[PDB]
């Protein structure tokens, strides 16, 4: 797996207050986070199937 | 002693996440200072600043400050390993290169790590500069960091940071650790920041830098260097009209009859000589101002690229922006309270001349004891 | 703007069973007849 | 890759004696 | 808290001259003479 598949991460989960949107009375939140992920060479691999 | 409840809380909540080992350096700095390694003047500027910073040397010596009558020079054997490995770190390598590489990514990044391998009482066995572009670091919960990752799937040697790790009963640590030496900015976020580097404000010009470059390049090959475009009549006799070119042509240096005139019978020929300045193809006036920013930028004097210029970079910007940043960063986690790494002022030869005299009038006043008279200018006791 | 919100008064079991791999076949035996 | 069988060897005893 | 005017490297010239010539005056006590260039007492 260390080289059959790869993950990939950018940017991790964050948080912030949405300025915009929020009056003096109900806020806004928005999360977001940037990842993904490909496989490696597969031809490392191997399912069992019936 | 220590709380270990600092406010950098504020940002592993939300601003961060746990766990991750995230990258020190973006890649895209990280490119940026290796195309800039290949700049003709950036690399300049970045080699001389790499340059002076390796050719001062160390030493181990108690500190000014000294008030902790309590020394943390705890084994005085220690201090002794510490004094060799400053002089002679990890084997295939001196402290000279060490600081040159030290410097160099810290001017790069904004940044410095090592590795040391403290043996099993705090004597120091060697050190290693840490590659600054593909190191990663985890933070803890509260505030900081504690490991450093280095490598993406064989090197996964998670080395722990100087917080946390197998202290002695008196706090020198007993296994390896790293140092993450950081440069400060704004907002705080000590280490979740962004970098501090010049190269941050100087992507404008060096690209206009080698824009100019390009033009300049360009057209040195592709503009014709020919001179003396003659053209015929409309009535010439091919035949005949080659004799014209023949006659003008036979009169360069190493010709049979150069430097005599040319007699045209009849059918006026017409020449005219072409300028081709080509004396203005890297546009030289828009080309120093840009060599000057990404100059100034790095913090040297034009003059360099007198003497009052050399003492000038020495003392306003390597000392105290590349000198007293490292020195105090080793001092702060490689030895005890009481001692700390120092560098000679009188091994820089810039310097020599400005010490001997300032040394020549403090021996004239008399309201002054002499041992202020020697720690005034270096001479601990 | 209401917004509900129903819990069953009343609950109810959930029942399943448990096959379980069979005692086995091999195939093909070499000592055999067509 | 296509979906490629698993074959194994069977329940193998015999080399001497067919059943009747 | 204090920090030291000696550790500035451009100003350690004009400390040096001033300190000289402070020297050569003598209606005046050694210990206002420390004061007004550092050095308390």
């Amino acid at each position: 797996w260390k080289t059959a598949f790869y993950a990939v991460e950018k940017r991790p989960m964050f948080f912030e207050q949405y300025e915009g949107g929020s009056s003096a009375w109900c806020v806004k939140y928005q999360f977001g986070a940037e990842d993904g992920g490909f496989v490696g060479c597969c031809e490392h691999g191997r399912i069992l199937q019936i | 002693p220590a709380p270990s409840a600092n406010p950098a809380k504020i940002f592993i909540r939300r601003f961060f996440s746990a766990g991750v080992a995230k990258n020190v350096v973006s890649y895209s700095n990280v490119m940026a200072a290796q195309r800039a390694m290949e700049h003709p003047v950036a690399f300049r500027c970045l080699d001389k600043l790499g340059l002076t910073v390796q050719s001062v040397k160390w030493d181990v010596g108690k500190d000014p400050q000294n008030t902790q009558v309590g020394d943390g020079g705890m084994s005085a054997s220690q201090r002794k390993a510490l004094q060799q490995i400053l002089q002679r770190p990890n084997p295939t390598m001196s402290g000279a290169q060490l600081r040159y590489s030290a410097a160099l990514s810290w001017a790069c990044f904004g940044r410095m790590a090592f590795k040391v391998s403290v043996m099993s009482d705090g004597s120091v066995n060697a050190i290693w500069p840490l590659g600054i572009p593909f190191l990663k670091q985890k933070f803890d919960r509260y505030g900081d960091v504690e490991s450093f990752q280095y490598g993406d799937e064989a090197g996964k040697e998670t080395i722990p940071s100087f917080t946390k790790v197998e202290k002695n009963d008196k706090g020198r640590p007993i296994k390896n650790y790293a140092f993450m030496i950081v440069k400060p900015s704004i907002n705080g976020a000590m280490n979740f920041d962004v970098q501090n580097t010049p190269l941050q404000a100087i992507g404008v010009p060096v690209a206009l830098y080698d824009a100019l470059m390009a033009r300049a390049i360009d057209s040195a090959d592709g503009t014709p260097n020919s001179k003396w475009l003659v053209t015929a009549s409309r009535d010439l006799d091919d035949g005949q009209a080659k004799e014209v070119k023949e006659g003008i042509e036979e009169t360069k240096p190493g010709g049979d009859n150069g430097g005599e005139i040319i007699f045209i019978a009849g059918t006026d020929v017409k020449v005219q000589e072409m300028k081709n300045d080509l004396s203005d193809i890297h546009s030289k006036v828009p080309l120093d101002d840009q060599a000057r920013t990404i100059a100034g930028n790095f913090g040297i004097p034009i003059a360099l690229l007198y003497d009052e210029s050399r003492k000038a970079f020495f003392e306003d910007t390597i000392e105290p922006g590349y000198l007293t940043p490292l020195e105090d960063g080793f001092s702060m986690f490689l030895c005890g309270a009481g001692y700390r790494v120092i560098f000679d002022r009188d091994s820089i030869p810039a310097l020599r001349k400005s010490r001997a005299d300032i040394a020549a009038t403090y021996d004239k006043v008399t309201f002054i004891t002499e041992e202020e008279k020697r720690e005034v200018t270096g001479w601990p006791a | 703007m209401v917004k509900l919100n129903c819990r069953p008064l009343c609950q109810a079991p959930t029942a399943s069973r448990l096959v379980s791999p069979p005692c086995f076949i091999c195939r093909g035996v070499a000592p055999s007849a067509p | 890759a296509a979906p490629s069988r698993l074959v194994q060897p069977g329940c193998f005893i015999c080399r001497g004696v067919a059943v009747s």
